[PDB]
């Protein structure tokens, strides 16, 4: 599927939460320096590209 | 009303490894990567200021650069802050009110005394309401109003050990002012101490101006009552406090599991 998260795009498959994260921090760049977890605009929750 | 103290009369420390924060919004696990930015430079003198409290100063603390304060202090008697160049309603200048109801964020043209300090407030039942009022008392040309959650913890330390640490870094980048906070529990009562932590940014607000110097509010009862010992007990050592100043350079930092920051390193250190 395509997303569009307020912005920046992409193009891929979406999983749940498997990591912590911090109470602002809300990006998960990797270390190929792609973007992969995101949370949504709407809701508290953490999903992974 | 304005009181100013006639009468007016620096202990350089170490700091370690303090300020470092989190250079932007991203999350990366167990890495390792480098930024470029403004940072504290390691092992460098800190200015540490009068160490007791009867002791009022009106200092001069020019800004340059973003400021890093840390003062541990019990009981929050530390309550506000000033930032601004003239000083004497000509522009904009910037004032931080830290009590414990709340927090009060201005953007004035205030006609600030040369030491703004609320002296003696007077009887209502052995309370804390405040009665006397003297750091601008006019020059009341802002309109700007911002409420939000008070930074500092709460108040009625009386432990006889140390038990908290605040620690604050201002930047001013692009008028975009930064805040970084860290409420830490230490238990070793010496100055700085030795340890590693991050800072957080939770306090961003967009206006743009122009800062040179800044100072800080404190608020007590000095005299308790007004016919009495009104306004003569103190002199130029106000309180201790920890300014540093900041430098650009790159800060190569690694990361653990949880995002946590956990180490850094200073390129042009050795």
């Amino acid at each position: 599927v395509n997303f569009n998260f307020n912005g920046l795009t992409g193009t891929g498959v979406l999983t749940e939460s498997n990591k912590k994260f911090l109470p602002f921090q809300q990006f998960g760049r990797d270390i190929a320096d792609t973007t992969d977890a995101v949370r949504d605009p709407q809701t508290l929750e953490i999903l992974d590209i | 009303q304005c009181v100013n103290l006639i009468t007016r009369t620096q202990s350089y420390t170490n700091s370690f490894t303090r300020g470092v924060y989190y250079p932007d919004k991203v999350f990366r696990s167990s890495v390792l990567h480098s930024t470029q930015d403004l940072f504290l430079p390691f092992f460098s003198n800190v200015t540490w200021f009068h160490a007791i409290h009867k002791r009022f100063d009106n200092p001069a603390l020019p800004f340059n650069d973003g400021v890093y304060f840390a003062s541990t202090e019990k009981s929050n008697i530390i309550r506000g802050w000033i930032f601004g160049t003239t000083l004497d309603s000509k522009t904009q200048s910037l004032l931080i009110v830290n009590n414990a109801t709340n927090v009060v964020i201005k953007v004035c043209e205030f006609q600030f005394c040369n030491d703004p300090f609320l002296d003696v407030y007077q009887k209502n039942n052995k309370s804390w309401m405040e009665s006397e009022f003297r750091v601008y008392s006019s020059a009341n040309n802002c309109t700007f109003e911002y409420v939000s959650q008070p930074f500092l913890m709460d108040l009625e330390g009386k432990e006889g050990n140390f038990k908290n640490l605040r620690e604050f870094v201002f930047k001013n980048i692009d008028g975009y002012f930064k805040i970084y906070s860290k409420h830490t529990p230490i238990n070793l009562e010496r100055d700085l101490p030795q340890g590693f932590s991050a800072l957080e940014p939770l306090v961003d607000l967009p206006i743009g101006i122009n800062i040179t110097r800044f100072q800080t509010l404190l608020a007590l009862h000095r005299s308790y009552l007004t016919p009495v010992d009104s306004s003569s007990g103190w002199t130029a050592g106000a309180a201790a406090y920890y300014v540093g100043y900041l430098q650009p350079r790159t800060f190569l930092l690694k990361y653990n599991e949880n995002g946590t920051i956990t180490d850094a390193v200073d390129c042009a250190l050795d």
